[PDB]
RNA sequence: GAGACUUGGGCAAUGUGACUGCUGAUCAGCAGUCACAUUGCCCAAGUCUCUU
RNA sequence: GAGACUUGGGCAAUGUGACUGCUGAUCAGCAGUCACAUUGCCCAAGUCUCUU
C-alpha cells in the first residue's frame, strides 16, 4: 500500500 | 468556609437512616456524598476528645489512594472543628511507636488513611476496635474480594461483636466489572459485606434539581471506516524487530533471579531483557493502531526513555544492549522522517504541508478524532473549552498528546485556544520529549487543569475514579468502552449542562458497539430495580451470611494482646522478613515456592490430596531456619500459596523470631564492635565510652604529684661512701666592656660551687643562662671527683653550709622551713670546691670550718673603731661589705681597691670640690662622731643583681643601660666586712637556675632511655653519644623534581635516623607556662597530625567492612583530648613534666630542707586536715634554729600552733577558701590542665617521628595502648599495612574497566603515576550519584584517607622547610593550602575535571561555569564575581584520588613527589602572603566590625546583609547565594573591596 | 642596684565571636533502582457439566 | 455456544516495602588556630626616693 484512503469530512454525530 | 452548607433534600434523611443502622448509599458523583459523610461525622461526634482509656471513642475514614486521600483531607479540613490525621505509607507509620499512635488518638478525633495502613494500624492492635464510633468507607464498591476493605471489614467478626463501628458506603457506581447480569445477585454481596441495607434517594424527580450539578450529557458517537490496509514501511521494520527480539533474547547480561508465571508456570525472561520487549510491543501497537505519524513522535518517546535506562544502568552489560535498542531507535525515526519527507512534494505552504500531511498520514480513525475536534470547537472560546479526552494505554497518551500539538500548531483557528495535556497512573512516564531526565514540576497536572492552564485533557483511566475536576463541557472516548462502571462514570465526567458526550467506534463494528452500549443502559437502568422492588425489612440477623462470606478463605491466627494476622497478608510479611538477611554476592532474599509434582501429593499428606495441590516453601540460604516448609492441600495453586505462607508465618513467630507486631526484628548499635578493645582504660578513672564532661572544667584540671628523678632519689651521702661531686662551668658568651668587668673576670674563676651525689648522672648539654650583662653558657663535668665523707662531723659541717648557704646567701628560705636529712626526695647537698693538691679540686674545708654563721652585720662605735686593727688592703680585695650605718643590710661586693687614696678625696661630678669625707660627715654624721682610721684606704664598690629565675631571654638588654653610671667610692670602716668572697658569691646567685633545669633535665634523659629501650635503638650514637646544648626555639615569639622529605627519608633507610636529642625531649617537657626560650608548641602541631594520620589509617585498615562516617565518629573519640588524657594517665608521665614558672622565693622547694617531718605526716595522712591548714597558719611556724636544723621536728608550743591552725580557718571567714593553689607545694603537688598533657603526648609522638621516622613512631604508639594490636598478627609497619576491599577497590575485571574510563593515558599525560592497578583510580573517580554505587560503591572511603594523606604530608613539609614559624601561622597556611577551593583550583588547572564521573542535575553545570569562570579569570585563586558556586566534589576528587595513587604502590616519596608536582606553584605563592579567609579578615578589622542578618529563603537562592562600620559609616552591604555558607562568603568580599576606599 | 610612679609596647593562663578539615542526627523538598500485593479487563489454549 | 474452572502471554488502575542518590534548613560532637573584655612577667620615654 502506497498510501492511507482519505475518509469522507461529512458524517453525523447520530444519537446513540 | 461558609454559611450556605446547610444540607440537601436528602441528606438529613441519609444521615437519619444511617443512625439507626450500617448503609450504603449510590448518588451520582458531584452530589456532595463527601459532605453528607462530614455530615454523619457532625450526628456521631459525641465522644471524641475523652481519651480511650477513660471510654471515649473516635472516627475513622478510609481511603483508596494517596492522591484521593489528600483531596478528603483538604475537604474534610475546610468544614470540620475537629482534628484529622493524615496517614499515607513509606513515611512514619513504618517508625511510629504506640505512644506516638496513642497521643495522636489523644488529639485527633478523626483520622484518614489508605486501606493497608489501617489494616496495619488495627490487626496490630495499636488500638481497640470498639475506640472508633463510626468507620467511613470511600468506593465502596471496590469492598469485594482480596481488596483491603474486604480485609478490613473481616475483622469485625473475630473481633468484639458488641458495640461496633458504624458503616457508610459510598460509591458512584455500584458494581465493578461486567457480571451485570442479574444485578440482585451483585447487590447483596456489598450488602452482606457490610450488613448494611443499601439506600438511594427516593425523591430522584425533585432532588434532580440538585442533580442538574451532575446532568446527563447528550451520547453521540462517530463511525469511522477500519480497513485493513497498511503500508510496506511498516512490513520493513516489523522483521528487523523481531530479529532484534532474538538478538536480545541472545544477550549475555549477568545472573537475574527467578522469574516465572503466576501459577508458577514455565520460566519467563528477567525484567530487565522483558521491559524493552514489552516497550517495543506497545510501540508496534500504537503504529498499527492510530498511524505512521503517530508512530513518528512514539519513535521519539521511545529514544527518551531508552537514554534515561541507559543513563541509570549499572552494569555495562546493561548499557550495551541498551545502545543497540537506542540505535535500532534512531534507524527507526530515520525512516519515519524519511517516509514523510517523501510525501509533502505537493505544496509549499509548510502550515498547510504539515496539516495536510497529518491529515493524510493519519489511520481514518485519528482523521475522525482531529476533524470531530475541528468541528466541536471552530475557533470558539477558550473558555467555553474544558472536557476530559479518555484513551487506553499510557505511550498513547503521550503520543496522542505529541501529535496534538503539531496539529494544533498546524491550523491557525486552534492555535490560540487549544493548550492540551496528560497524565497517566502509578507508572510515571516523563512529561516531557525532547529533554533528558531533569524536570521538577511540583504542580501536577491536574492541578494545572484546575487552574485553567490547560483546557483540553488527554488521560488514560486514571481519571475515571475518585479524582475531581471541573465539570468538563465535554467527554470524548477515542478507545472502545469495555466495562460498565467506567462507562457509567466517564458520562459522570461531563458533569454540567450542554455537554456532549463523543464516542469514536469502527464501520464494520458499529453493529456489536451499539449492541453493547444497549446492553450498558438497560443494566444501569436495571441497578436501581433491585432497590425499587426491595421488600421493605431490615438488614441484621443473617449473621449466617457474614460468616459464610468470610470462612470461604483460609482461617487467620491470633494470640495474646490482640494480634491477629491475615493469611492473604503473608507474603508481604514473608518478603519483607526474609529481605532483612544478610544477601550473600547473589544470595537471594526471597523464599523459594516449588509446587509439588503429581505424585509427590501422596509422598506427604496420603491419596486424599490428589486434586488438592501442595507447594514447599524453601527458604534462603542464610535464614534462621535452612529446612523447608510445605503447604497444605489446597484446590488451587494460589490458595495453596497463601496458605504455605501462612503457616510458614505461624512457625517463624512461634519460634520467637518475629515479635508480637510480626514486623521483622531491628539492629541496635554497631559502633561499640570496637568501643570496648579501644576505650577499656577509661573506667578505672570514671569514664566510659557514652559518658562527657561539660561543666565546672570537671575532667579539665586535675591535681598530680610529682616525684624526684631516678637519679636524685637516696642521693644524700652517708659516712663510708664514694661520693661523686660534679663542678659547674660558667663561660662568659658576652664581651668584656666596663660594664662587664666583673661579670666576666669573677665568672671566669677557677673556684666553682660543685654537687656530692651517690649516685650516677648522664652528659647533660650545656645549655644558655640570661642574665643582665648577657648570657651565660652552664656545662656539667661529665667526670665526678671521687672523695669519701671520712667523718659524721664533716658531713654535718657540709649539711650546715648548704642550709646557711640557702638560708643567707640568696635569701630563699621560710620560717617554717627545717633541714633535711631523713627524706630522700630530691635530697642532696651542694659543695665548694677548692684546689688542695694539684689540678684536681678538693673540699674547701676553710669555707664550712668558717660559715657554719654568716657574720652578722653590726654597728661599731667609734671606741670599737679606735681599738679596731687598721684594716688591710688585700683584707678587702674579692671580699663582701655592707654598710652597717645604713638601714640597709643587703650585701655590696668590692669592685676596686684604694691604695693611693685619702678620705680627703678628689673631686666628683655631683660634690665638685668635695671630699669623700665632708660628704659622709654631711649624709651620715649623726651616726659617726668622727673617723679614727681616717687614712690610706677607701673601697671601690659595685652592687649585685637579686634576680633569681635569668629565665627570660630579653631581661639582659643593654642598649638603655649603655648610658653613663655613677661610680661609687665607700669607707671602709663604716661598712662592715664579710670574709666571704664575691668570687664564689657571683655564681652561686644563678644555683637555683642551674637546679631548676638539672631536674628536668635528669627527668628528660629517663624518658630517652625509656624511649630508646622500648625501641630497642641501644646503636653506637646512644652509649658513647656527646649532647648538642640547648637549642632557641625563635618562634616562641621571645624575639622539575623535589626535595625528599626528612620526615620519611628515615624510614626506609637507617643511616638517617637522627640520635634522640635531650634538648628535644627537654621541649617536649616544658610547658608554655614555663616561659623558657624553648618549648612544646611547635612540636605539637606535627605530633598531632602524625596522630591523626596513623588513627585513620590503623582504623580504615582493621574495619575495611566500615563506612568512613562511623570510621570518622570512632577516630573522634579515640584521637580525643579525653582519650589521650586517660592514655597518659595510664602511662604515669605526669610526674615529669615542667609547667610552672619557677617561682624560687615562694614555691620552689630547697632540695635538702623542708617542712617538719611531723607536719608531713599528720598532714599528708590524715584526708579531714588534707587541705584545711593555709598558709597564713604555715607562716606562723617561726621555730627554734635548734628546733628547724638539728632536731628536725616541731615543738609542743608550735605543735599545738600548727594542729590548731586548721581548726582557726574553721572558725574564721577563711573556712572554705582554697589551699591547694601554690601552697600545696610542700607535699610537691602540682596542678595541670587536660590541654598541657594532651599536647605534652603528641609533642613526644613529635620528638619521636621527627628524629626516628615515621615507622619507630607508629610502632611507639603501640606502647601507648592505643593503637591495640591484632591477635593475628601483632602490628606491621604504617607502611605495607594491607588494607582494602569492597569499597576501596573497584569490583569489575580490567575488560570492564575501559568502559568506565574513557581516557586513563591523558589524566597519566599530567599526573604522571602509571597505575598498575586502575581498580583505584576507579573507585576514587566514582561519584555516589552515578549508578554504580549500588553494587561498587563510591570514592568516600578513598577520600577519607586521602584527607589525612595530604594533611600529614603538607603539614610535615610546612614543618620542615620553615623552622621560625609559631602554630598560629602554621595552621593558617596549612588550612589556606588544604582548603576546598584552592583544590578544585589545582582539579581545574590540571584538567582532572574531565575524566570525572558523576550524573547530577546541578552538578553536571556548576563544573562548567565554574571552569569557565577560572579560564576567564587566568586559574586565580581565590585564596569574587557573581558568587559563583565552587564544585566541591573536585577538591573531593583530588582526596581520593591521592589516596588512589599512594595505594597502588603503598608507598609515601612516590605520593609526595606527585604531590609536589601538582603543587609547584601554590608551595611558592602562598608562602608569602598566606591569604586568610576573607570572613576571618572583616572580622581581624579593629572597628569596621560585621553583622550579619537572618537567612533569607525569598526564592530558590538564599541572601544575607551585613553592615560596618567603614569610615565611621553605618554601612549596609548584602550578598546573595546558593546556601548561607556561599552568600556569606560572598557578602564579605563585596564588603573587603568596599573597604578599598 | 633597687623601690615608688605615669604613658605606651610585648608575652602567657579565663569569658564571647568567628574560620579550616573531618562528620553524625532530625526535618523538608526532588529524584533512582527493585521486589511484592489487590481490582478489573480483553487475547490465545485446554478440562468438565451442559445446548446443539 | 452457555455455565464451572484452569493455564499462558497482555492492558489499565491501586498500594506496600527495601535500597542508595541530590539539595536546603536546624541541632550537636572531634582536632588544629585566630580576634575583643580579666592577673603575672619583660621592655621603650619620662618623674621622684635611695646608693658615690
Ligand atoms: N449540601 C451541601 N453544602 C455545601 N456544599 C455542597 C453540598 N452539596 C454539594 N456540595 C458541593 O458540591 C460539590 C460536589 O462534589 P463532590 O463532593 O465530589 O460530590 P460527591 O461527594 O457526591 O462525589 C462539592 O465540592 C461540595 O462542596
Ligand atoms: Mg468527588
Ligand atoms: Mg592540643
Ligand atoms: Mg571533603
Amino acid at each position: 500500500i502506497d498510501r492511507y484512503e482519505q475518509v469522507s469530512k461529512d458524517f453525523e454525530f447520530i444519537k446513540i | 468556609e461558609d454559611v450556605e452548607i446547610k444540607p440537601r433534600g436528602y441528606q438529613l434523611r441519609l444521615v437519619d437512616h444511617l443512625t439507626k443502622s450500617n448503609g450504603i448509599v449510590y448518588l451520582p458523583t458531584g452530589s456532595g456524598k463527601t459532605f453528607v459523610a462530614i455530615l454523619v461525622l457532625k450526628r456521631f461526634s459525641q465522644d471524641f476528645d475523652k481519651p480511650i482509656e477513660s471510654g471515649g471513642k473516635r472516627a475513622l475514614f478510609m481511603c483508596n489512594t494517596v492522591e484521593l486521600a489528600r483531596q478528603q483531607a483538604m475537604a474534610v479540613r475546610r468544614c470540620t472543628n475537629f482534628k484529622v490525621g493524615f496517614y499515607v505509607g513509606e513515611q512514619g507509620v513504618d517508625d511510629w511507636t504506640r505512644g506516638m499512635w496513642s497521643d495522636e488518638i489523644k488529639k485527633n478525633q478523626v483520622l484518614v488513611g489508605t486501606a493497608q495502613v489501617f489494616l496495619d494500624m488495627v490487626t496490630q492492635t495499636y488500638v481497640a476496635l470498639s475506640s472508633l464510633s463510626v468507620v467511613i468507607i470511600d468506593e465502596c464498591h471496590h469492598g469485594t474480594g482480596h481488596h483491603p476493605f474486604r480485609e478490613f471489614m473481616r475483622l469485625f467478626t473475630i473481633a468484639n461483636q458488641t458495640k461496633l463501628p458504624r458503616v457508610v458506603g459510598l460509591t458512584g457506581v455500584l458494581i465493578k466489572g461486567n457480571e451485570i447480569t442479574n444485578v440482585a445477585t451483585k447487590l447483596k454481596e456489598l450488602e452482606i459485606t457490610y450488613r448494611g441495607n443499601i439506600i438511594t434517594v427516593s425523591d430522584t424527580k425533585e432532588m434532580e434539581n440538585v442533580m442538574l450539578y451532575a446532568t446527563k450529557p447528550t451520547e453521540v458517537m462517530v463511525s469511522f471506516p477500519h480497513q485493513e490496509q497498511v503500508l510496506t514501511v511498516t512490513r520493513l521494520i516489523s522483521a528487523e524487530i523481531e530479529k532484534f527480539y532474538v538478538s536480545l533474547d541472545l544477550m549475555n547480561i549477568g545472573v537475574q533471579p527467578i522469574r516465572r508465571s503466576k501459577s508458577l508456570q514455565c520460566l519467563r525472561d528477567p525484567s530487565k531483557k522483558s521491559f524493552v520487549k514489552q516497550l517495543f510491543n506497545d510501540f508496534l501497537y500504537q503504529m498499527k493502531e492510530y498511524g505512521i505519524y503517530a508512530a513518528s513522535i512514539a519513535i521519539i518517546s521511545l529514544i527518551v526513555e531508552f537514554d534515561i535506562k541507559r543513563r541509570q544502568a549499572e552494569t555495562l552489560s546493561v548499557k550495551l544492549m541498551h545502545r543497540t535498542a537506542l540505535t535500532l531507535c534512531e534507524k527507526i525515526r530515520h525512516l519515519l522522517v524519511q517516509k514523510l519527507q517523501d510525501m509533502t512534494y505537493d505544496d509549499d505552504d509548510d502550515n498547510v504541508n504539515t496539516e495536510e500531511v497529518i491529515m493524510n498520514f493519519s489511520t481514518p480513525k485519528v482523521q475522525r478524532f482531529l476533524m470531530s475536534l475541528k468541528v466541536s470547537f471552530a475557533d470558539k472560546d477558550p473558555k467555553d473549552i474544558c472536557c476530559l479526552v479518555f484513551v487506553e494505554r499510557r505511550y498513547t497518551c503521550k503520543c496522542i498528546y505529541g501529535l496534538l500539538l503539531n496539529y494544533i500548531q498546524s491550523t491557525p483557528e486552534l492555535r490560540n485556544v487549544l493548550t492540551p495535556q496528560f497524565m497517566v497512573g502509578r507508572n510515571n512516564i516523563s512529561p516531557d520529549f525532547e529533554s533528558v531526565l531533569e524536570r521538577k514540576w511540583q504542580k501536577s497536572a491536574i492541578q494545572q487543569f484546575r487552574d485553567g492552564n490547560a483546557n483540553l485533557m488527554i488521560c488514560s483511566s486514571v481519571l475515571e475514579e475518585g479524582i475531581d475536576v471541573q465539570a468538563c463541557n465535554h467527554v470524548f472516548i477515542l478507545d472502545p468502552v469495555k466495562t460498565f462502571n467506567m462507562y457509567v462514570q466517564s458520562k459522570g465526567r461531563a458533569r454540567t449542562t450542554e455537554a456532549k458526550f463523543v464516542l469514536f467506534t469502527a464501520d464494520k463494528e458499529r453493529e456489536k458497539t451499539i449492541q453493547q452500549i444497549y446492553q450498558y443502559r438497560k443494566a444501569h437502568n436495571d441497578i436501581a430495580e433491585y432497590l425499587k422492588d426491595r421488600v421493605l425489612e431490615k438488614t441484621e440477623p443473617e449473621l449466617y451470611e457474614i460468616k459464610g462470606h468470610f470462612q470461604d478463605d483460609i482461617d487467620p491466627f491470633t494470640n495474646e494482646n490482640g494480634a491477629v494476622l491475615l493469611p492473604n497478608n503473608a507474603l508481604a510479611i514473608l518478603h519483607r522478613y526474609c529481605q532483612t538477611i544478610p544477601t550473600d554476592a547473589f544470595g537471594f532474599v526471597i523464599p523459594w515456592f516449588h509446587v509439588l509434582q503429581e505424585d509427590e501429593r501422596d509422598r506427604i499428606f496420603g491419596v486424599s490430596a490428589k486434586g488438592k495441590h501442595v507447594i514447599s516453601i524453601n527458604m534462603p540460604v542464610n535464614c534462621m531456619l535452612r529446612d523447608t516448609i510445605y503447604s497444605d492441600p489446597m484446590d488451587n495453586v494460589k490458595t495453596a500459596k497463601i496458605s504455605a505462607a501462612f503457616k510458614a508465618c505461624k512457625v517463624l513467630y512461634s519460634l520467637g523470631e518475629l515479635n508480637e507486631r510480626f514486623v521483622p526484628k531491628t539492629l541496635k548499635e554497631r559502633v561499640a564492635s570496637i568501643a570496648d578493645v579501644h576505650f577499656e582504660h577509661w573506667n578505672k578513672y570514671g569514664d566510659s565510652v557514652t559518658a562527657t564532661v561539660n561543666k565546672a572544667d570537671k575532667s579539665k584540671d586535675r591535681t598530680y604529684k610529682t616525684e624526684c628523678p631516678l637519679e636524685f632519689y637516696d642521693a644524700l651521702p652517708r659516712v663510708g661512701e664514694i661520693c661523686y661531686a660534679y663542678e659547674i662551668f660558667l663561660e662568659p658568651q658576652f664581651e668584656s666592656c666596663e660594664y662587664t668587668e666583673h661579670m666576666y673576670l669573677n665568672l671566669q674563676t677557677p673556684r666553682n660551687y660543685a654537687i656530692l651525689l651517690r649516685n650516677k648522672l648522664p652528659r647533660l648539654a650545656e645549655m644558655p643562662l640570661f642574665s643582665n650583662q648577657g648570657k651565660l653558657h652552664v656545662r656539667v663535668a661529665n667526670a665526678p671527683l671521687e672523695v669519701i665523707i671520712q667523718n659524721s662531723e664533716q658531713l654535718e659541717l657540709l649539711h650546715q653550709f648548704h642550709g646557711m648557704v640557702f638560708r643567707d646567701i640568696l635569701k630563699i628560705w621560710h620560717p617554717f622551713f627545717v633541714l633535711d636529712r631523713r627524706s630522700k626526695e630530691n635530697s642532696y647537698l651542694v659543695v665548694p670546691l677548692i684546689l688542695g693538691a694539684g689540678e684536681q679540686k678538693c673540699f674547701d674545708w676553710e669555707l664550712m670550718t668558717n660559715f657554719r654563721r654568716l657574720p652578722q652585720s653590726h654597728g661599731s662605735n667609734v671606741q670599737q673603731r679606735e681599738q679596731q686593727p687598721a684594716p688591710r688592703p688585700e683584707d678587702f680585695e674579692g671580699k663582701i661589705v655592707t654598710q652597717w650605718y645604713a638601714n640597709y643590710d643587703k650585701p655590696m661586693l668590692v669592685t676596686k681597691v684604694h691604695r693611693e687614696l685619702t678620705p680627703l678625696s678628689y673631686m666628683e661630678k655631683n660634690q665638685q670640690d668635695k671630699t669623700y669625707y665632708e660628704f659622709t660627715m654631711s649624709k651620715y654624721g649623726n651616726r659617726i662622731g668622727d673617723v679614727v682610721h681616717k687614712d690610706k684606704f677607701m673601697i671601690e664598690v659595685r652592687d649585685l643583681t637579686e634576680q633569681l629565675t635569668f629565665y627570660v631571654h630579653n631581661r639582659g638588654k643593654f642598649n638603655a643601660k649603655s648610658k653613663a653610671k655613677m661610680k661609687v667610692i665607700l669607707i671602709p670602716e663604716l661598712c662592715f666586712n664579710f670574709n666571704f668572697p664575691g668570687d664564689l658569691w657571683l655564681k652561686l646567685i644563678f644555683l637555683p637556675s642551674i637546679l631548676n633545669r638539672m631536674y628536668f633535665l635528669l627527668h628528660a634523659e629517663a624518658l630517652r632511655k625509656r624511649f630508646n629501650t622500648y625501641l630497642n635503638l641501644h646503636l653506637l650514637p646512644f652509649n658513647g653519644t656527646d649532647y648538642m646544648p640547648r637549642p632557641l626555639e625563635i618562634d616562641y615569639s621571645l624575639k622539575g623534581k623535589v626535595k625528599p622529605l626528612l620526615i620519611l627519608q628515615k624510614t626506609v633507610s637507617k643511616e638517617h635516623i637522627t640520635p634522640a636529642e635531650q634538648g628535644e625531649f627537654l621541649a617536649a617537657i616544658t610547658a608554655s607556662s614555663a616561659a623558657d626560650v624553648f618549648d612544646m608548641e611547635r612540636l605539637e602541631i606535627l605530633g598531632n597530625s602524625f596522630l591523626k594520620l596513623s588513627a585513620t589509617l590503623y582504623l580504615a585498615s582493621k574495619y575495611s567492612d566500615w563506612n568512613e562516617g562511623t570510621l570518622t565518629e570512632v577516630k573522634s573519640k579515640l584521637v580525643s583530648n579525653r582519650n589521650l588524657l586517660f592514655c597518659l594517665i595510664d602511662a604515669d608521665i605526669p610526674k615529669t613534666l615542667n609547667t610552672i614558672q619557677f617561682t624560687p622565693r615562694y614555691t620552689w622547694l630547697p632540695p635538702g630542707i623542708s617542712l617538719p617531718h611531723n607536719v608531713l605526716a599528720l598532714w599528708r595522712e590524715n584526708p579531714e586536715f588534707a587541705k584545711i591548714i593555709g598558709p597564713h597558719n604555715l607562716r606562723d611556724l617561726a621555730l627554734g634554729d635548734e628546733e628547724s636544723l638539728v632536731k628536725g621536728n616541731c615543738s609542743d608550743i608550735n605543735y599545738n600552733r600548727f594542729v590548731e591552725g586548721c581548726r582557726a580557718n574553721g572558725q574564721s571567714f577563711y573556712a572554705g577558701a582554697d589551699f591547694s593553689s601554690e601552697v600545696n607545694f610542700c607535699v610537691g603537688l602540682v596542678t595541670i590542665p587536660n590541654k598541657v598533657i594532651a599536647d605534652t603526648l603528641e609533642a613526644l609522638l613529635g620528638v619521636i617521628v621527627k628524629n626516628y621516622g615515621l615507622q619507630h613512631a607508629f610502632k611507639m604508639l603501640e606502647y601507648f595502648k592505643i593503637c591495640r594490636a591484632d591477635i593475628d598478627k601483632p602490628l606491621t609497619q604504617l607502611l605495607n599495612l594491607e588494607l582494602g576491599g569492597k569499597k576501596m577497590r573497584a569490583n569489575v575485571n580490567t575488560t570492564e574497566i575501559d568502559g568506565f574510563l574513557i581516557n586513563h593515558y591523558y589524566l597519566e599525560k599530567n599526573l604522571g603515576y602509571t597505575f598498575k592497578d586502575r581498580r583505584y583510580l576507579l573507585q576514587a573517580l566514582t561519584h555516589p550519584s552515578y549508578p554504580t554505587n549500588r553494587i561498587t560503591g563510591s570514592y568516600q572511603e578513598l577520600e577519607f584517607i586521602g584527607n589525612a594523606i595530604l594533611d600529614f604530608l603538607i603539614s610535615a613539609y610546612i614543618f620542615e622547610n620553615n623552622t621560625k614559624m609559631n602554630p598560629g601561622a602554621l595552621t593558617d597556611l596549612r588550612s589556606a593550602l588544604v582548603n576546598n577551593t584552592t583544590l578544585a583550583c589545582i582539579c581545574v588547572r590540571h584538567r582532572l575535571h574531565f575524566f570525572i564521573l558523576a550524573e547530577n542535575a546541578k552538578l553536571s553545570e556548576i563544573i562548567s561555569k565554574f571552569v569557565n569562570f577560572q579560564e576567564s579569570q587566568g586559574h586565580r585563586v581565590t585564596n569574587m564575581s557573581t558568587n559563583v558556586d565552587v564544585p566541591k566534589a573536585l577538591g573531593d576528587v583530588l582526596e581520593a584520588l591521592i589516596a588512589a595513587v599512594y595505594l597502588d604502590c603503598r608507598d609515601l616519596q612516590r605520593t609526595w613527589e606527585v604531590i609536589f608536582n601538582l603543587f609547584e606553584p601554590e608551595l611558592q605563592e602562598f608562602t608569602r602572603k598566606v591569604p586568610i579567609n576573607h570572613i576571618r579578615q572583616l572580622v581581624e578589622h579593629k572597628h569596621a566590625k560585621p553583622v550579619f542578618s537572618s537567612p533569607i529563603v525569598e526564592g530558590e537562592t538564599v541572601m544575607v546583609s551585613c553592615q560596618f562600620t567603614c569610615m565611621e559609616k553605618t554601612i549596609k552591604v548584602y550578598g546573595f547565594g546558593s546556601n548561607k555558607d556561599q552568600a556569606k562568603l560572598s557578602a564579605a568580599k563585596h564588603a573587603l573591596q568596599q573597604l578599598s576606599k
